């Protein structure tokens, strides 16, 4: 459907996320635990009785009806977590979260307010610099001709290096700011 | 007399002096919330001497102090109105915030825009005693846009959250979708009794007064959250808890029934707006509490407690009973802020886990909590001689014992039968039973700042009720003769709306899954009220806004 | 930016198809134009109407508010689209059903208030009264006028 | 202990914008005050009076405040 | 400080106390506050018909 | 002050205290302690000031505007005489309003001072109030934007030719 | 010293908090059963409700012809 | 730092609902793989928890009993 | 320096407005009207020593 | 409020989710051991061991993430990784 | 509560309806019948500003409350009497409105059974 | 057997209820495995430029820069005056123009024909 790396959903896929989902709209309907864990496992005998069909387009179609039964029994307001998309305290620090490179815009009373810890993101931007144009050439070669196929991105080989497209990831601002 | 309106001006400008205090600012402060709620602390101590003299004669009086404009006939004047409304409104309001901002300097600790927070708090609350002291339209209208315009800010106080300023934006829209009616009110005194003071209003006294009242409805329609411009009060709980707890619940919320209220020499000579006064609030105390009987997010349903509360208070000005309709906002303050601080508690001890299914077990883990709560829900539904007792039941008594609208007298009845459902819904999910929230442990609620303010308004929903009751003078005359099925009434129908939620509440233990019917997903997504016209009306606003606005005649024929 | 990254007029050719869909970075098969009825679109892609809330979550956006990314072709409606505004995402009860529930509780409610208002209820009393010729001279009556006299006895 | 950086952009320059605000605009605001202050306590309002036989008043002799009479009789 | 000290900008308060001569003018010598017309009506002469 | 006919505040009747219960009301004892702590300071600096006052006693007068003639003795598109007669016309126009003003201060005084009885007890302020917006209409109502003297003429004369068929038609 | 998370377990408790939850349980109840004593008319009834159908014709002025 | 986490070999469904659970499982041929992770809620201080009726009568009994001693108390005074 | 809150946040400020009130407001007229207080028969008049006579008496119902 | 969490605390957690689980047993359970190839456990039982790290930490692990943890110690790291431990 | 199902599943021609009524002399059935006395004088409920909904026939009890209520500053549960003796007053002249509904009711059922009676008659 | 959903304009179609996202044949592989493609390649040629460290500025986005021409400077020189854009023009132009003006216009002359007649109440109206 939509995904990072595969261009689509595997069959298998298919099956642990739907079983997934009706498990989670399951307990949305079903608050209390010991009643939730009842009916949980009676659906996981349920998904158990035609855990072993070979054939694939009957399992597609299986999956198809049991797809139009999650639709039809599905909670209109399923429990989402805080922090998922859809919950009350999603992206609700995002107003905090406030990107790295603006510490370079300081002003330098309040940089030597803190002089350990510029005096070492200086060095974390040398070490940043040093490994761009290393990790540049690293992707050059291996990315086949038309563009790479795939989002996903090779590790560091050789040693001493760094992985390619990593500065971002790894300066992330925390999730509590 | 000249402690009367001096103690009156001292107490807003008390309430500005922060504002100028964390204006002028150059260090950081030395606890700037704890100064805050130290000046409303004294505000409210200040406060408290013109009520007593008010109480002791009657005094009332206007302060029109600063000339400020004259347009040829209307001399708008700096003008406050001291009478029984703000000498009950005021001291509440105070207390209230009071009991919101010790609570705050707990739950709002972690926050570095605390002093933001504060600063907003207190802007808030002088735009609302700006708006219930004003002796004009101007000044009305001023605090009005100021609540208005705090509540957008205030709503939106995570602003990288998509849905916090969603929900921003569409509490400015039904709000000002309200101030298109309170324009209208304006612009026809104007033009027909040239004033926007309101005792020009009440002693021209005017007979044709059908359109004025009728904007003034869609004023108290946009600001009260009645049924067609409602669900911006649901949509409004993506804000902080102490924000939904003074401003959404018991403080702004009220201001379109305090609109009301305050023109009812107009209401009292027009059957025609009670009777549309009666029929809307009929239909919002209906509507907000049938959708509060199947929420599992715990601020939705207050949300819809309070809503509902607000129907009912549009529903006792429908049958020309404005005091007890205030008396009702000055006791459905102390409870319901109380009910949100509880609950916010809850959602803070569960580390931010709002929703009812993952909660229970909380009468032992909470036990300060679990009593308030308890006490709260019990004086939402009519428990005898709590303070909601004593405006709601006497709501009912003259709801009852009136030339009234007979369908809009059985929905008050649902409602008073909902509330008792919803109350025990969330004592059910949230405090009994056995826990459903996450395996780490972090309940705790032994901060006295917390302790307290929930301790405070614990005292005002206990005694708050008989206090002030018996400290108002009549301005009716009570309608104390009825028959004893008649008498019964609200009691009764609470405690059948009790026994109904316990039979459900005791049919989600068995082993047994039915498919969702049709009045639960009528129910559950809310009317499919908020669903359809939310997408709809901006879709026809937004293609008309570009295909034909823009595009067709604006850029190419034109 | 240069003048063959810019859109221009309707495609004719499948040529200037191919070298649009190439422009606009999608493939010529999903690549479709708006209907050269003259509105002024040009040879921008006809989307599908996907308002973002619908998009993955959980996808690693360039732009996690809009959930959208770098060179793909936006949609027209764009600023209209997003997750601030106007939605198009599946719902549990059908449209049309959302449609019918809404407009039948609303007018069945309107005309149960209206059939209350025909049949009002009361209280089995008389009228309320007042001494002073029904207070005449407290309602606003002049003192020189005498009204006809308003008396109640006793019962 | 473990006490954690916040990165948040730069404050010094939009509280410096208001200090100096707040400084140039009290510069000439609390001189403005005080001499107000003067003027209202020792100069004074002035007071109403039927004009005499025979005197013509001035036209910045027809208004109250000092500052007001000051600002008629020099520039209007 | 200028503008807050302007001698009674478009005579305003001129107006005010003015007015509160001529209506103790006019209360005292029973006369009406305000006549309907605004010129005398015996200077005045219609067109006839 | 000001002056009492142009604002007419009618006697006031206060009721004695008459202290029924032996519980001692607060507002006694903070009304001393406004007299002590707030009324004496504010009053000894209010002396000082007034003190300042009277070591300079200077005056200010109300400006006369003589009347010169009116709109209807002046020659038509003769403008000086006309510019005088609008300069009149204007300065009637805003001391007119500022009647109208007045009449409303009163209007709205007597109905909070009387109460809840302000009905039975302000017909005279009302009739009053209604007598000048009646006036204050007849002689400045739609007028426009552009008003003048001669707007004003010409909508008294429509006004005298109405009243006069009215005159005519009755006999 | 404060009140240490827990897991899967029951957190511990003050004496102080659960000895104010009581108290004010106690003040509602008490506070209840007060008014409930005192006034008990505000919930029942404060006069009688006459019935109209024992009204004689005399006292209504109802002459049979 | 050390948040010392207690043992695992207590948290048994003997005497739960998750006991009840498992034999209506079993009696169909199921079996319950999750219930000593569902153990936790049902045992220790959070066993026992009062029904609604009982929620509510929280402090009655000392509040009846403060009731009754003040309606002696003024009882006592008024002669 | 233990009450400086009550002492510069509210006594200087009722100083000020009570100069406000008294000197500059209430010299006005019409800016500060006040409901006249409720009289009752059997009260006493301070302004001019008259003291209101009572009601009529009751015919009693009890 | 908010406890830090330590790659000791989410180790010994999700050790401790494991170990009340009755197909996997106490005393071969590692912190390396494979669910579908040295603990035996079929996907159903992974997306159910991921459902309870779910219920166990208060947070959602998505679909595309869920699909690949096959581990302990990668659910300890990917905890890590979204609660940025040991600051 | 009976009455509104007597008028509205019945007939509304014996029922009284409530807007104008009585329909009936009030002299008609009862041989010299005295006014309703009111005993607080106008000028004494007008100084007592009393609303115009509250100076119905029994206003003194409520101006002898008001200044119970005034004078028992602060103690403001010390005047429960004199509010008992307003609302008892205030239930007997609802008590006299049910009397003049009943009268109303019973004549209009004169009248039907008078019809009757000439339609069985004549 | 199931009610089944019925999409709408607003009310999209679910992914899991749509026939089509079942597709197994090859063709869909080649067309998703390019959509991939496109999709990664547009990745990398963002994210090269994004952490960049010699980059300090906006990574301009022309597909942006398209939306904003196209919404802009495309309307016009793309128009071409036929039946359906002269009565679009004609309909949403020049009707609610008309709409508004008869119904001022009937107020007023209702208005004008009752003060001129005495009717309406214009009492304390003096303020205009
Ligand atoms: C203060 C400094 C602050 C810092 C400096 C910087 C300030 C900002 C820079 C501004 C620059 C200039 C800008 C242009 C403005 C110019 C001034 C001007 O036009 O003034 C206009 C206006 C007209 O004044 P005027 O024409 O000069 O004189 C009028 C008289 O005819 C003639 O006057 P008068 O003779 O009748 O009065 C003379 C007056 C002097 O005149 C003045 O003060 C006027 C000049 C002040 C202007 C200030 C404007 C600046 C902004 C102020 C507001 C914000 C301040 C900061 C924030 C505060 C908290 C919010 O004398 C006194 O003040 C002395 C009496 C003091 C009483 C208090 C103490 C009494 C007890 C003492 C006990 C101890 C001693 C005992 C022993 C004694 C022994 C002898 O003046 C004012 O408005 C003054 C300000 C105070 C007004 C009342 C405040 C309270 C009102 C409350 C009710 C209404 C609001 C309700 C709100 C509800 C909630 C939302
Ligand atoms: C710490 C701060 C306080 C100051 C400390 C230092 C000074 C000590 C205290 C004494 C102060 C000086 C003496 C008292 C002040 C002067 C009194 C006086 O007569 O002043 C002249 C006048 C009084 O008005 P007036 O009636 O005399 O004249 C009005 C002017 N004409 C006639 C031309 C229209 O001005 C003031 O008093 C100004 C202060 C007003 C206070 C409120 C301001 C609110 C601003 C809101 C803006 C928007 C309004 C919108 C709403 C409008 C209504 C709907
Ligand atoms: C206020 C007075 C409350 C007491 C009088 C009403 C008693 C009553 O009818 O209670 C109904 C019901 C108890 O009956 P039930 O729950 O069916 O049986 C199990 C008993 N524990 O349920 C209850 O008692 C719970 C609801 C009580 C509501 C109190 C607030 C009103
Ligand atoms: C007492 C009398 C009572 C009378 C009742 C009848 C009259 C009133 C009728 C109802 C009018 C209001 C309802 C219709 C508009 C509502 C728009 C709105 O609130 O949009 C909210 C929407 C987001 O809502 P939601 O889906 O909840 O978002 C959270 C998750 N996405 O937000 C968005 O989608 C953002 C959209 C931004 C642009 C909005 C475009 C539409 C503007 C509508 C203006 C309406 C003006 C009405 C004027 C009436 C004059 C008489
Ligand atoms: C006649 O029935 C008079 C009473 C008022 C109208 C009917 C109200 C019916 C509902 C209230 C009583 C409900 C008792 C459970």
């Amino acid at each position: 459907a939509f995904l990072p790396s595969a261009a689509y959903l595997t069959h298998q896929q298919k099956v642990l996320q739907l079983y997934k989902r009706a498990l989670r709209h399951l307990e949305s309907r079903c608050v209390h635990r010991d009643k939730y864990r009842y009916f949980a496992c009676l659906l996981r005998a349920r998904f158990d009785e035609h855990k072993n069909e070979k054939d694939m387009v009957k399992a597609t179609q299986l999956l198809r009806e049991a797809e139009k039964e999650f639709w039809h029994g599905q909670h209109p307001q399923p429990y989402i977590f805080p922090e998922s998309p859809g919950g009350t305290s999603y992206e609700r620090y995002e107003c905090y979260k406030v990107p790295e490179w603006c510490l370079d815009d300081w002003h330098p009373s309040e940089k030597a307010m803190y002089p350990d810890y510029f005096a070492k993101r200086e060095q974390w931007k040398k070490l940043r610099r040093e490994s761009w144009e290393r990790e540049v050439k690293q992707l050059q070669e291996e990315t086949p001709v038309g563009g790479p196929r795939t989002e996903a991105l090779p590790p560091a080989r050789k040693q001493g290096d760094l992985p390619p497209l990593w500065w971002h990831i790894v300066t992330r601002p925390r999730e509590r700011p | 007399m000249n402690l009367f309106s001096s103690l009156t001006l001292v107490t807003l400008i008390l309430l500005t002096m922060p504002i100028a205090a964390i204006n002028f600012n150059t260090h950081k402060f030395t606890n700037y919330p704890l100064y805050v709620k130290t000046t409303i602390s004294c505000a409210f101590i200040t406060s408290m001497i013109p009520t007593m003299m008010f109480i002791h004669t009657g005094q009332e009086m206007i302060i029109s102090n600063w000339h400020w404009l004259t347009i040829q006939t209307l001399k708008l004047s700096l003008s406050f109105k001291m009478d029984f409304f703000s000498m009950m409104f005021v001291p509440v309001a105070l207390f209230v915030t009071w009991s919101i901002m010790e609570f705050s300097m707990w739950y709002m600790h972690s926050d570095p825009n605390i002093n933001q927070f504060f600063k907003y708090l207190l802007l808030f609350l002088i735009t609302m005693l700006i708006l219930v002291t004003a002796n004009n339209l101007f000044q009305l209208f001023i605090g009005w846009e100021g609540v208005g315009i705090m509540s957008f800010l205030l709503i939106g106080w995570w602003y990288g959250r998509t849905d916090a300023n969603t929900a921003a934006l569409q509490a400015i829209l039904y709000n000002r979708i309200g101030d298109i009616g309170f324009i209208l009110a304006m612009a026809w005194f104007l033009i027909n009794l040239n004033t926007w003071d309101l005792q020009q209003i009440f002693m021209l006294n005017p007979n044709d007064s059908n359109l004025p009242l009728m904007g003034l409805i869609l004023a108290a329609t946009g600001k009260s959250a009645q049924f067609g411009l409602h669900p911006w009060l649901p949509s409004a709980m993506e804000g902080p808890t102490p924000v939904s707890a003074l401003l959404h619940s018991s403080t702004m919320v009220v201001a379109g029934i305090f609109l009301l209220i305050r023109f009812y020499p107009l209401t009292e000579n027009n059957k025609f707006g009670q009777s549309i006064m009666l029929c809307l609030g009929a239909m919002t105390t209906l509507f907000t509490a049938m959708c509060a009987l199947t929420q599992n997010d715990i601020k939705k349903i207050i949300a819809f407690s309070t809503s509902s509360q607000l129907g009912l208070m549009m529903v006792t000005i429908g049958i020309n009973q404005p005091h007890l309709a205030f008396l009702h906002i000055c006791t459905h303050a102390f409870f319901k802020a109380m009910l949100f601080m509880c609950s916010g508690s809850i959602i803070h001890s569960l580390n931010d886990e709002q929703d009812i299914r993952k909660m229970g077990g909380l009468f032992k883990a909470m036990p300060f909590t679990t009593t308030a709560l308890i006490i709260g829900s019990l004086a939402l539904t009519g428990m005898p001689f709590l303070t909601g007792f004593y405006s709601k039941d006497l709501i009912i008594e003259s709801a009852n014992t009136s030339y009234t609208n007979a369908w809009a007298l059985l929905m008050t009845l649902v409602a008073t039968s909902f509330t008792a459902i919803y109350s025990t819904r969330i004592i059910f999910f949230a405090l009994l039973g056995q826990p459903r929230f996450p395996t780490l442990i972090n309940i705790n609620e032994n901060n006295p700042f917390l302790i307290n303010s929930i301790k405070r308004l614990l005292i005002g929903s206990l005694f708050a009720g008989f206090i002030i009751s018996n400290n108002i003078p009549p301005m009716t005359i009570p309608q104390m003769t009825m028959p004893h099925y008649l008498k019964m009434t609200a009691l009764t129908v609470t405690i059948l709306g009790f026994i109904l939620a316990l039979e459900i509440s005791n049919t989600t233990h068995y082993l047994k899954f039915n498919y969702p019917s049709n009045t639960f997903k009528f129910s559950n997504l809310l009317g499919y009220y908020p669903t359809i016209m939310h997408r709809l009306t901006p879709y026809m606003n937004l293609t008309m806004s570009q295909k034909s606005a823009s595009s067709l005649l604006d850029l190419i024929w034109l | 930016i240069t003048k063959d990254m810019l859109p221009g007029p309707y495609p004719k050719t499948p040529e200037e198809r191919a070298a649009a869909a190439k422009k606009y970075n999608m493939r010529v098969e999903d690549y479709e134009p708006y209907p050269d009825d003259g509105m002024g679109y040009g040879d921008y892609p006809k989307l599908p109407d996907r308002s973002q809330q619908e998009r993955d979550p959980w996808y690693d956006w360039d732009h996690p508010d809009l959930r959208l990314n770098w060179g793909e072709p936006m949609h027209w409606d764009l600023d209209m689209y997003i997750r601030n505004r106007v939605d198009t995402s599946p719902t549990p009860v059908n449209w049309n059903l959302m449609c019918k529930h809404l407009f039948g509780f609303v007018a069945f409610m309107l005309f149960m208030f209206w059939v209350g208002e025909t049949y009002p209820t009361y209280q089995p009393v008389g009228p309320k009264q007042y001494p002073y010729n029904n207070l005449y001279l407290e309602r606003g009556g002049d003192p020189n006028k005498e009204p006809e006299p308003v008396v109640h006895y006793e019962i | 202990g473990k006490r954690l950086f916040i990165i948040k952009p730069s404050g010094f320059y939009d509280k410096r914008f208001l200090k100096l605000l707040r400084f140039y605009i009290l510069l000439t605001g609390i001189p403005v005050v005080i001499g107000i202050t003067l003027i209202n306590v020792f100069i004074g309002e002035a007071e109403l009076a039927e004009i005499p036989e025979g005197y013509v008043p001035e036209h910045w002799e027809y208004f109250k405040h000092p500052i007001s009479r000051w600002i008629a009789r020099t520039f209007f | 400080t200028f503008v807050a000290y302007l001698p009674d900008y478009r005579m305003q308060e001129w107006a005010r106390r003015e007015a509160e001569r001529l209506v103790k003018y006019r209360e005292a010598h029973g006369l009406p506050l305000m006549e309907s017309n605004c010129f005398d009506p015996s200077k005045i002469q219609l067109p006839e018909d | 002050s000001w002056d009492k006919d142009v604002y007419p505040e009618p006697p006031r009747r206060t009721p004695a205290p008459s202290p029924q219960t032996s519980l001692p009301n607060p507002i006694t004892y903070l009304t001393k302690a406004f007299d002590l702590l707030v009324d004496r300071p504010v009053t000894l600096v209010r002396e000082f000031i007034e003190r300042q006052h009277a070591k300079n006693k200077y005056y200010y007068y109300h400006r006369e505007f003589r009347r010169v003639p009116d709109i209807t003795e002046c020659h038509e598109k003769d403008v000086l005489c006309m510019f005088e007669a609008e300069m009149q016309w204007k300065r009637d126009y805003k001391v007119d309003q500022e009647i109208v003003n007045i009449i409303q201060e009163r209007l709205k005084a007597c109905q909070q001072r009387e109460g809840e009885s302000h009905r039975q007890n302000c017909a005279k302020e009302l009739q009053q109030f209604t007598q000048v917006v009646k006036a204050y209409q007849d002689r400045y109502h739609d007028l426009g934007a552009h008003y003048s003297a001669r707007k004003c003429l010409a909508k008294q004369k429509q006004r005298m030719l109405a009243e006069r068929k009215a005159t005519k038609e009755a006999a | 010293a404060h009140i240490e998370p827990r897991y899967r377990q029951f957190p511990q408790l003050t004496r102080s908090q659960v000895i104010q939850a009581e108290f004010f349980s106690a003040t509602m109840w008490f506070w209840i059963l007060w008014r409930f004593w005192h006034d008990s008319d505000a919930v029942l009834g404060h006069f009688p409700y006459p019935d109209p159908s024992q009204w004689t014709d005399e006292e209504l002025g109802i002459p049979p012809d | 730092s050390k948040m010392e986490l207690p043992d695992y070999k207590q948290w048994k469904i003997e005497g739960t609902p998750l006991e009840t659970v498992q034999e209506k499982l079993a009696a169909r041929g199921l079996r319950d793989p999750w219930g000593r992770n569902e153990a936790w809620r049902y045992m220790g201080g959070f066993a026992n928890n009062v029904s609604f009726v009982g929620a509510l009568l929280k402090g009655f009994k000392w509040g009846f009993a403060a009731f009754v001693v003040a309606v002696g108390a003024e009882y006592y005074l008024e002669s | 320096r233990h009450s400086i809150f009550a002492f510069t946040h509210v006594l200087i400020p009722v100083w000020i407005i009570h100069y406000y009130l008294k000197y500059h407001v209430t010299t006005k007229p019409y800016t500060i009207v006040e409901k006249k207080p409720r009289i009752f028969p059997g009260d006493t008049i301070l302004e001019t020593g008259e003291v209101i006579p009572p009601m009529k008496e009751f015919p009693d119902q009890h | 409020d908010a406890p830090p969490l330590t790659l000791e605390g989410i180790k010994d957690r999700v050790l401790y989710v494991l170990k009340l689980y009755d197909k996997i047993d106490p005393e071969k359970l590692s912190v390396n051991s494979h669910f579908m190839k040295d603990l035996g456990l079929d996907s159903l039982d992974q997306v159910e061991i991921i459902m309870a790290m779910e219920d166990e930490f208060g947070f959602e692990i998505p679909d595309i993430d869920a699909e690949k943890l096959m581990c302990p110690q990668e659910i300890v790291d990917y905890i890590a990784d979204k609660k940025d431990v040991y600051e | 509560g009976a009455h509104l199902a007597r008028r509205y599943l019945g007939d509304a021609s014996v029922e009284p309806e409530p807007l104008r009524m009585p329909t009936f002399p009030p002299d008609y059935g009862f041989p010299e019948r005295k006014e309703r006395e009111m005993v607080a004088t106008q000028q004494e409920m007008n100084d007592a500003q009393l609303v115009l909904q509250q100076r119905d026939y029994c206003a003194h009890y409520l101006i002898r409350f008001l200044k119970c209520k005034r004078d028992s500053f602060p103690n403001f549960l010390a005047c429960k009497h004199e509010q008992h003796d307003w609302d008892y007053c205030e239930h007997l002249d609802y008590v006299k409105r049910m009397k003049e509904f009943e009268r109303e009711r019973r004549l209009l059922q004169r009248k039907k059974r008078r019809e009757q009676r000439e339609a069985d008659m004549a | 057997s199931f009610p089944k959903y019925e999409p709408s304009r607003l009310a999209s179609l679910p992914t899991t209820l749509d026939p089509a996202e079942y597709d197994i044949s090859s063709e869909t592989r080649k067309a998703q495995a390019e959509r991939l493609a496109i999709r990664s390649r547009l990745k990398r040629e963002y994210q090269l430029q994004y952490n960049d460290p010699s980059r300090r500025g906006v990574v301009e986005d022309p597909a942006l820069i398209r939306w904003t021409c196209a919404r802009s400077a495309n309307v016009y020189p793309n128009f071409r005056p036929n039946t359906k854009t002269s009565l679009l023009g004609a309909l949403f132009g020049i009707g609610p123009l008309i709409f508004w003006y008869y119904v001022f216009k009937t107020d007023r002359d209702r208005k004008e024909k009752l003060i001129q007649e005495g009717k309406l109440d214009r009492t304390f109206n003096i303020s205009y």
